[PDB]
């Protein structure tokens, strides 16, 4: 079974959960999977009821790990309170950078995310299912498709799923270079064959989804959890990590660190932690200077010493770690946050439209040392004017990583100037 | 304009791969893109027919989604990243080696039709920065020496 060719990005855990396949790269087929115990937790779960399943997953604290933090028990509550037919989303769009996560479950661990979506899908009554995965994910795609066939060559799809009279089939759809179809809305509206342009709010997918029906969206790590909470009790795992944040974490590291990868950690390790006692530390052990938190958010060397959580004071996002140490531009980092979103704003809202252009349009400018004083001025009315009128996160924090950037380090923009 | 059979085969099974038909169109446009090294304008209008879709429609999608390109044909495209990541650890590199490599700068084809380098945003992953694909296959750019065996793999 050979597939395209993908780099071995490294991976350690001190969980074992999430990456105790996944940490070796190479795909682990159905054979290998059943041999470590899988799949007994679908089993075990088609012996309870949906309501059960629902349950356990609510008291287990269980929050999404998309980004939003949505507690996933009250997710799947809220849809099952409208009549069916109801189905189930996989979010494998991953497209926001220093995010490599979700891939290495997909491309090594398939049979996991699979026995998960199977549970989910038996819980909410859905007996369709999709993953929506990138088109950047080509071995993804295709790995996924051979363990489809390899799970349902051992009748754990179908119908009639063990005799349990749950059927179930799930549907792989590519996505084809936009970061927008990650929103639930543009991926539903793109699973529908249109264009991938978020829906107002509410109504919500739970509520009206892919063609209108009670629709959950969940991102693979989530749903690659829910074995672990069926086959060990949502008493034991809501006791794993801290107990506002329980379960595993996976951090995606990345930049200048000797040992960049994704490390699966409890939520309580400090971005410190995540640098040095994991990743190895510094390259060249040069002074760190500034953390991107993705394209999201941006934290200084004096905020190293921060909860890897969701707490006020907390790294927060989606525990993205992106190093910059003492010899990076970071307006020429800056500028590279403003190119992505120039890219991937859908056009639908025009301080969004404009406003993420004309900020990477300026910033180049001011990079190149062109700008004027209307150049400089315009920038900065441009980078706090982008979210009004929008209707998805992606407006809202367009301007947020190099807002900050100008707040915390404002002695290296003067030097643009 | 009418497909080959052998396309037309495969995009049929697309089509009745998922419940609904016309949520195949960016499975049918991959494989399209895939056939001919590019997305030919004269191909939408009868796509558009077999998803039981209107052309404009189709046009719309071809237009959002950045991985299909209706301008160039390519045997090659070398996908490379050039969001923050890779930027910091040599996006600049990379593409300094294709262009000593294969005399093009991103957005160009060689004269041949042979490889088309195309700048994407991030590609998840961004541990391996700098990352370039080659069609599906998917590399981190180590040196010029290294970067040169692997094109030499494509003939
Ligand atoms: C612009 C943008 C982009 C993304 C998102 C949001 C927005 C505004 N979301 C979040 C997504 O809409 C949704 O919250 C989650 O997929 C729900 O799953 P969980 O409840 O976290 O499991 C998101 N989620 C995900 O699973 N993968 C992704 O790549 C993205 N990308
Ligand atoms: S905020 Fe931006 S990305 Fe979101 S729907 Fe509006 S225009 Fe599209
Ligand atoms: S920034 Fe290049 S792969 Fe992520
Ligand atoms: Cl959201
Ligand atoms: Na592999
Ligand atoms: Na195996
Ligand atoms: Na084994
Ligand atoms: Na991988
Ligand atoms: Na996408
Ligand atoms: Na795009
Ligand atoms: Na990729």
């Amino acid at each position: 079974r050979s597939y395209p060719a993908i780099p071995r990005i490294y991976a350690e855990t001190t969980l074992n959960m999430l990456l105790k396949r996944a940490k070796k790269p190479r795909v682990h087929s159905i054979d290998e999977y059943l041999k470590d115990g899988g799949y007994q937790a679908l089993e075990k779960a088609l012996n309870m009821s949906p309501e059960e399943i629902i349950d356990w997953v609510d008291k287990s604290t269980l929050r999404g790990r998309g980004g939003a933090g949505f507690p996933t028990g009250k997710k799947w509550k809220f849809a099952v309170q409208n009549p069916g037919p109801r189905y189930f989303i996989c979010n494998a769009d991953e497209s926001e950078p220093g995010t490599f996560k979700d891939r290495i479950i997909i491309e090594r661990d398939p049979h996991l995310l699979i026995e998960g979506i199977i549970i989910s899908s038996y819980a909410i009554g859905a007996n369709e299912a999709y993953i929506y995965i990138r088109g950047e994910y080509p071995a993804g795609y295709y790995i996924l498709r051979d363990a489809i066939e390899e799970a349902k060559k051992k009748g754990f799809l179908g119908k009639n799923i063990l005799g349990s009279g749950f059927d179930l089939e799930i549907y792989v759809a590519r996505g084809a270079g936009a970061y927008i179809c990650g929103e639930e809305t543009a991926l539903i509206e793109s699973l529908e064959g249109k264009r991938g342009h978020p829906r107002l709010k509410p109504p919500y997918p739970v509520q009206k989804g892919l063609w209108g029906k009670p629709t959950v969206v969940n991102n693979v790590k989530t749903i690659a959890n829910v074995p672990f909470i069926i086959s060990m009790g949502w008493e034991e795992y809501r006791y794993i990590g801290p107990s506002d944040y329980a379960g595993p974490k996976l951090f995606p590291v990345s930049g200048k660190v000797k040992k960049p990868g994704v490390y699966e950690l409890p939520m309580n390790t400090t971005l410190r932690e995540v640098i040095f006692k994991y990743a190895g530390g510094t390259l060249g052990n040069k002074k760190v200077k500034a953390v991107f938190s993705g394209a999201l958010d941006c934290f200084s060397s004096e905020e190293l010493d921060i909860p890897m959580d969701y707490s006020p004071l907390g790294f927060g996002g989606t525990g993205t770690v992106i190093v910059l140490t003492e010899e990076d531009d970071i307006v020429e980092a800056a500028l590279k946050i403003a190119e992505f979103y120039e890219h991937e704003t859908c056009g639908q809202c025009t301080p969004c439209r404009v406003g993420c252009y004309e900020q990477a349009n300026l910033l180049e400018k001011i990079y190149k040392g062109e700008a004027t004083e209307q150049d400089w001025e315009g920038f900065d009315f441009v980078n706090r004017n982008i979210q009004p009128t929008s209707i998805c996160g992606l407006g809202a924090v367009a301007g947020r990583l190099i807002r900050q950037t100008l707040e915390k380090f404002p002695e290296e923009w003067e030097k643009y100037r | 304009f009418e497909f080959p059979e052998e396309l037309k085969t495969k995009l049929q099974e697309h089509i009745n791969y998922f419940p609904k038909k016309r949520q195949a169109i960016l499975l049918c446009l991959h494989e399209i893109q895939n056939y001919y090294g590019y997305i030919p304008p004269e191909s939408l209008k009868p796509l558009a027919d077999m998803l039981e879709l209107p052309l404009n429609h189709v046009e719309g999608v071809v237009a959002f989604y950045d991985m299909f390109d209706r301008e160039d044909k390519a045997k090659y495209r070398i996908r490379v990243c050039v969001s923050i990541v890779c930027h910091l650890m040599g996006t600049n590199k990379l593409l300094k080696a294709l262009e000593n490599i294969l005399g093009i700068k991103p957005g160009e084809v060689t004269p041949d039709g042979k490889f088309k380098i195309v700048p994407v945003q991030c590609l998840g992953a961004c541990s391996e920065a700098p990352v370039f694909m080659v069609n599906d296959d998917e590399y981190k750019f180590e040196s010029e020496v290294q970067l040169n065996e692997i094109l030499s793999r494509y003939t």
